[PDB]
């Protein structure tokens, strides 16, 4: 409700007829109604006048009064188009306003007040409705690959891989004298998701084995986004994507508390992630933690309602913590825990087997980077 | 679901919303120069006189930002109908006289009249 | 003969015939009163309809404002005056004006009265401060009073028009009329004054298809207006401009030039039967009342014609110490800057056709009058016949010494030196021209500037504009727009490249060889 009530007064001193949406203005009805219509409403002739703390909005038809009151307000023409739809109704039913003949019509304008204003929000009506219902430098040629990727991914407990998706572009910065023909060669892909994009001067060649890629590089730095999968893609993380981190929960119930323990396991040993934190979250009735873990530091926070493990670095690591908690209602089911990772190595699989560049001698593939990034990486 | 990037893109109630956008992009001295805050502020005060005289204060202060001194009060901006050029034809000073007043409208409109000649200038 | 008009409907409603229309005397709105027992009140400017007031629920023949109580006075065929507050919506008074039905009403802004016409064959003054209590009594018609109007130089002195085939000249002071005019022959329904502080004129309308005009001051009749090819129903006087309106029940409306009574427009509007007519007294709104409606119509001529060039005469045409058929005027006064500067006037020489448009050249060297698809031009200072030309419209240029016309073939014409420039000539059609030194022409939602060098089109811009006005080095250009204003480079280079190439399309252009710089 913004809307007390829809009202017709006569200035009698009482509410001829009126509507009170869900119950809360009966017998108030009518007292409102019967002191300020008599005064105007309080008014000088003006549309909306204020009293006792109502908005009171009215017209004058005679004795009587057609008002609508508002203690709260949403928009300035809204008030007075409820009210003036109002008033092509009312002459329907009662030939302009008169006691006698409002009386006659309670049923009639009452149905009209709901259908117009429901639970204080003002729909709209019109006679039509109502009816229905009363019916040269190559020595420095030099190349360097970065392919940067985002890896999303929603998992269950059981480690159902649900969706995932792999996000990413390979930039290219090349330092090559004249303009070399560059041939790519990577890996093929597959995605359930779909996208990707390819820079402009990138060619496709059909060969009867294998994949190839061939373009001129704009020299500098710029999106590959070559053919193949491209250099600009959204791949599918489901289509082959690695997912550097798997995590298990194991939740128990100690009892009055609960014991939950996390595992994390990473790709290979040799590798390690950066930046990893694993967020688990707490139930509202917390008392307090006490949690242990090998590598990295772990910190609850109340607020958050979440236990935060950091890991600067890790070749892969592990877990655990005991929570105290007031036992208020009955179990309660458990929400997911994120995590953010960086890893050296792109999760979308993407391997740049070779490219050759020609126009010219051997350059030097100084280096190929690669960044991974955690996505939205959600596991239950 | 308020606040837009555009100017509008069409009907009463956007426009509505806007005037309110509008004082926040320009808070500084009051409005100065009334948006569309105009249309309703009429009726706020039907009953008659009270409008004019109320109309002629807005006007008055719009003129300029004076010393402000004791009874030289007008805010809003200092320029923006100036005052007292010696090229502007059929200059500012017009419109000042009407503020110096004897009753020449009426008394309501007459007592923020007087204040409002001493005011500006 | 020609007249500065351009008809325009401000606003129409359609309602049962309403008898009188009337412009409320000092507010925008227009009232026109209604056979449906209802009297309604339209605001034209904003296109509001401010109220209505039911009066009677049998017709409502007049209508008026006494605007100074902020009520209204209706007469209907209830006998009645009913007066009403139309800002506090109720009925302010009610009393029996007559012991018939109420066909005009007028109101006198500076006494209390109002005097009503009723065909009771009697007109009769009430007076609103003491609650529309009957003043006077005037009996004097022996006839069904049609119209009454009250005299600008003598509001004691009204003029009441009944079928009676006079319209009798009234003062309050005495019943009776004062002086009888026989105005018409076979009856009068009208009578209006020709407004103002020295013009002692009446007109009468009549069913014998004629309006009249008379003198009052040398009592004659100064000449018959032909009204219409039936009945007139209504005449009345335009204030400003020389016309005479008139309204018949052929659903015709015609205009007639009160210099000559040549017509000037006839007007219909599938509305039909035309019983009124009045006139604003400010002047330029005329309202005439229909059988099936009212509208509300805005009358041309808003705006004067004159050019200031550099030898201080300063031309206008109509005016004081200038004639409007002839030329004249002058400006070599610089009081300050505060005030309106005097006429300062001086005698110019010679005219032949009359101005539409009237103008100096701006550096004071020629002078043009233009007139009824022609041109004619006279000499600065001297004013003889220095050269012709034809246009429906001229303008000068930036170059003053050629010229833009629009000749009205199609094609936006320049002509240079007042002889036609046929090396110019749009690969647009037109529609419309602004001047300046690239033409601009208006055709097919488009604006196309065309080149003074070759007439290929150099660009088009896509706002169509109100003016175009050209620097007087003709590289940077002023427009006036819907948009607001731009102003545009016309790089000379790159115009004299594309112009040559024709790289520029017949009717959208090449995008290059003018820019927009703002």
């Amino acid at each position: 409700m913004v809307l007390l009530a829809a009202a017709v007064c006569t200035k009698a001193g009482k509410a001829i007829v009126s509507r009170q949406f869900v119950e809360m203005t009966r017998t108030r009805i009518e007292g409102l109604l019967a002191a300020f219509p008599k005064l105007m409403n309080t008014g000088k002739q003006h549309t909306f006048v204020e009293t006792e703390s109502v908005r009171y909005v009215y017209q004058p038809m005679e004795k009587l009064y057609m008002v609508l009151i508002t203690t709260k307000n949403s928009n300035i023409l809204e008030d007075l188009e409820t009210l003036r739809l109002f008033s092509r109704v009312i002459p329907e039913y009662c030939r302009a306003l008169e006691e006698n003949e409002i009386s006659e019509h309670c049923f009639d304008l009452i149905f009209a007040f709901d259908e117009i204003v429901a639970l204080g929000y003002r729909e709209n009506v019109n006679l039509a409705q109502i009816r229905t219902f009363t019916e040269p430098p190559i020595n420095m040629e030099s190349v360097h690959m970065k392919i940067e990727e985002k890896i999303t991914l929603t998992c269950g407990r059981d480690g159902g891989l649900q969706n995932m998706e792999l996000h990413g572009m390979i930039m290219l910065r090349i330092s090559d004298d004249k303009f070399g023909r560059i041939r790519l060669h990577v890996e093929n892909e597959d995605k359930k998701g779909v996208q990707l994009q390819t820079h402009p001067n990138v060619d496709k060649k059909l060969f009867t084995a294998e994949s190839l890629i061939g373009l001129k590089n704009p020299e500098k730095s710029f999106p590959v986004n070559s053919d193949v999968g491209v250099l600009k893609w959204r791949l599918q993380t489901t289509e082959e994507s690695f997912i550097p981190l798997t995590i298990n929960c194991w939740p128990s119930e100690s009892g009055n508390g609960c014991d939950v323990n996390i595992e994390y396991e990473l790709q290979e040993d040799n590798l390690e992630l950066n930046d990893v934190v694993i967020t688990i979250p707490l139930p509202s009735g917390v008392g307090a933690p006490v949690i242990g873990e090998i590598d990295g530091e772990y910190r609850h926070d109340s607020r958050r309602n979440t236990l935060e493990w950091c890991l600067p670095v890790i070749d892969a690591k592990n877990k655990s913590g005991s929570l105290e908690f007031s036992i208020p209602g009955q179990p309660n089911d458990f929400f997911p825990v994120q995590v953010s990772f960086i890893s050296k190595k792109n999760y979308c699989n993407i391997q740049v087997t070779k490219v050759t560049q020609v126009d010219g001698n051997s350059p030097v593939r100084f280096s190929t980077e690669t960044t991974f990034l955690v996505d939205k990486y959600e596991i239950l | 679901v308020e606040l837009i990037y555009k100017v509008c893109h069409a009907n009463p109630s956007e426009r509505a919303r806007f005037i309110r956008c509008i004082y926040n992009l320009l808070q500084s001295s009051s409005p100065a120069v009334k948006y569309e805050a105009a249309g309703t502020l009429v009726t706020l005060s039907s009953a008659p006189t009270a409008i004019k005289a109320a109309a002629q204060c807005y006007i008055d202060l719009i003129i300029k930002e004076s010393d402000n001194n004791v009874k030289l009060i007008v805010l809003d901006r200092l320029v923006e109908l100036k005052e007292h050029p010696a090229h502007e034809r059929v200059l500012q000073d017009l419109v000042m006289d009407i503020l110096r007043v004897l009753s020449t409208p009426d008394l309501e409109v007459r007592k923020k009249t007087l204040q409002l000649a001493l005011d500006l200038v | 003969m020609p007249l500065r008009l351009d008809i325009k409907r401000k606003l129409t409603a359609r309602s049962d015939r309403v008898k009188s229309v009337d412009l409320h005397p000092t507010e925008p709105w227009m009232l026109a009163s209604l056979y449906n027992g209802s009297v309604c009140v339209w605001n034209h400017e904003t296109q509001t309809l401010v109220k209505t007031f039911e009066v009677c629920d049998l017709p409502v023949r007049a209508a008026k404002f006494v605007a100074r109580k902020n009520w209204v006075v209706t007469g209907a065929d209830d006998m009645q005056i009913r007066v009403f507050n139309y800002n506090t919506l109720e009925r302010v008074h009610m009393f029996e004006a007559h012991s018939d039905y109420i066909r005009c009403i007028a109101v006198h802004p500076t006494q209390p009265f109002i005097l009503t016409s009723s065909d009771d064959m009697l007109i009769k003054l009430w007076d609103w401060d003491k609650k529309w209590s009957c003043s006077q009594v005037f009996e004097g018609h022996t006839h069904y009073v049609m119209q009454i109007v009250i005299n600008p130089k003598d509001n004691n002195q009204f003029a009441s028009a009944s079928l009676d085939r006079t319209i009798k000249v009234w003062q309050l002071g005495s019943s009776s009329p004062n002086f009888t005019l026989e105005g018409h022959e076979k009856g009068v329904n009208c009578i209006d004054y020709y407004s103002g502080g020295d013009k002692p004129y009446l007109i009468s309308g009549a069913d014998d298809r004629l309006v009249k005009i008379w003198d009052y001051q040398n009592k004659t009749c100064v000449q018959t207006l032909e009204g219409h090819a039936q009945n007139v129903s209504c005449a009345s006087f335009h204030p400003e401009l020389p016309i005479i309106i008139t309204g018949s029940e052929d659903g015709t409306v015609r205009i007639w030039h009160s210099s000559t009574y040549r017509l000037e427009s006839t007007l219909n509007y599938g509305m039909e039967r035309v019983w009124c007519v009045a006139s604003l007294r400010g002047s330029n709104n005329v309202a005439l009342g229909y059988d099936e409606g009212s509208i509300i119509v805005k009358l041309g001529r808003e705006e004067p014609a004159m050019s200031m060039d550099a030898n201080g005469k300063i031309i206008w045409a109509k005016h004081s110490e200038v004639q409007q058929a002839n030329l004249k005027a002058m400006g070599d006064t610089e009081i300050k800057d505060g005030e309106r500067l005097p006429l300062a006037v001086k005698d110019m020489g010679s005219c032949e056709i009359y101005p539409q448009t009237i103008q100096h050249n701006p550096n004071g060297r020629f002078v043009v009058v233009c007139g009824d698809g022609e041109y004619i031009i006279y000499t600065a200072m001297a004013l003889r016949n220095k050269s012709f030309g034809s246009a429906q419209e001229f303008a000068w240029a930036h170059d003053s010494s050629e010229y833009a016309i629009r000749e009205s073939n199609s094609i936006v014409k320049i002509f240079k030196n007042f002889k036609e420039k046929k090396s110019f000539k749009p690969d647009f059609g037109a529609e419309s021209i602004y001047g300046g030194f690239l033409l601009g022409v208006r055709s097919v939602n488009g604006l196309a500037f065309y080149d003074w060098e070759n007439t290929e089109l150099i660009r088009r811009i896509e706002i169509q504009p109100k003016h175009i006005f050209w620097s007087d080095s003709g590289e940077l250009v002023c427009i006036a727009t819907e948009e607001s204003f731009f102003i545009l480079k016309y790089l000379s280079e790159k115009v004299l490249a594309a112009q040559e190439t024709h790289e520029g399309v017949t009717e959208d252009g090449i995008e290059d060889a003018f820019e927009v710089l703002g």
